[PDB]
């Protein structure tokens, strides 16, 4: 028939050269936009790409993971098609891989799927991604740690059930430790993930407090780095949006003195955020 | 919920 379903037919071919050629083309189409992603889906590529995730052939695996992560970068309905095809069990299994290239690509697809709706984020949790993601926060490999933080932040940006699943997987003590990191990129991502957990209910905001995040957050307000300051202010302001018990905990941590000083900062974005955080605590 | 498409 048409050119795209023919490429899909070559994905199960005994000729590995014919397989790689068709796989390379479908991957290139899937990286060209939502309309091009749908053409790949309609040709029936997803069941065939999912089958290739089990391949012991790293050359096939790298192109198949590249294609799926790109299909997962489209709309919510396109992300759902990736889940419906049964990609999540294969993606979760690849998190225990000693191959850093396969691992990073599995982390790309999982974070992209976890960037969809609440029910889609829940499907990533139900597949069992959280234990491996929490474990990867202890990795000495800065690239893997960042990809794992990105995937965790996307899961933590979900609703009550999703944030609760992140807390229950023991992600908070690891995230609080990462606040004392010499790496500005890692610090930003740990602050992004903490802000998302603190964007939940009063009990979930309290879990961030019980984890010991406030002393580290209050100290980050004395940073000469305006970018770190904005990230730290975003996290504290989310905690400030909690109940009176949570508001009092921020006051005891010594935030009011620092927030009063930050109202006089040269940077306008820092001024607005610190004034807003102080408004939440004093009222 | 940031989505990333391919390299660069
Ligand atoms: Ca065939
Ligand atoms: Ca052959
Ligand atoms: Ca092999
Ligand atoms: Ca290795
Ligand atoms: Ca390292
Ligand atoms: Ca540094
Ligand atoms: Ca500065
Ligand atoms: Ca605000």
């Amino acid at each position: 028939g048409s050119e795209l379903p023919q490429m899909v037919q070559q994905l199960n071919s005994p000729d590995q050269q014919e397989l790689q050629s068709a796989l390379r083309k479908l991957s290139q189409i899937a990286s060209g936009g939502n309309e091009q992603i749908q053409a790949v889906i309609d040709a029936g590529a997803l069941p065939a790409l999912v089958q290739l995730l089990s391949s012991p052939n790293e050359q096939i695996l790298q192109e198949a993971l590249w294609a799926l992560s790109n299909i997962a970068s489209g709309g919510n309905e396109q992300i759902q098609a990736v889940i419906d095809a049964g990609a999540l069990p294969a993606l979760v299994q690849l998190l225990s891989s000693p191959n850093e290239q396969i691992l990073q690509e599995a982390l790309w697809a999982l974070s992209n799927i976890a960037s969809g709706g609440n029910e889609q984020i829940q499907a990533v949790i139900d597949a069992g991604a959280l234990p491996a993601l929490v474990q990867l926060l202890s990795s000495p490999n800065e690239q893997i740690l960042q990809e794992a933080l990105w995937a965790l932040s996307n899961i933590a940006s979900g609703g009550n059930e999703q944030i609760q699943a992140v807390i229950d997987a023991g992600a908070l003590p690891a995230l609080v430790q990462l606040l004392s990191s010499p790496n500005e990129q890692i610090l930003q991502e740990a602050l992004w993930a903490l802000s998302n957990i603190a964007s939940g209910g009063n009990e979930q905001i309290q879990a961030v407090i019980d984890a010991g995040a406030l002393p580290a957050l209050v100290q980050l307000l004395s940073s000469p780095n305006e970018q770190i300051l904005q990230e730290a202010l975003w996290a504290l302001s989310n905690i400030a949006s909690g109940g009176n018990e949570q508001k009092q905990a921020v006051k005891e941590a010594g935030a009011l003195e620092k927030l009063e000083q930050l109202q006089s900062h040269e940077n306008e974005k820092i001024q607005k955020e610190a004034q807003e955080a102080l408004e939440k605590l004093q009222s | 919920r940031r989505r990333r498409r391919r390299r660069r």
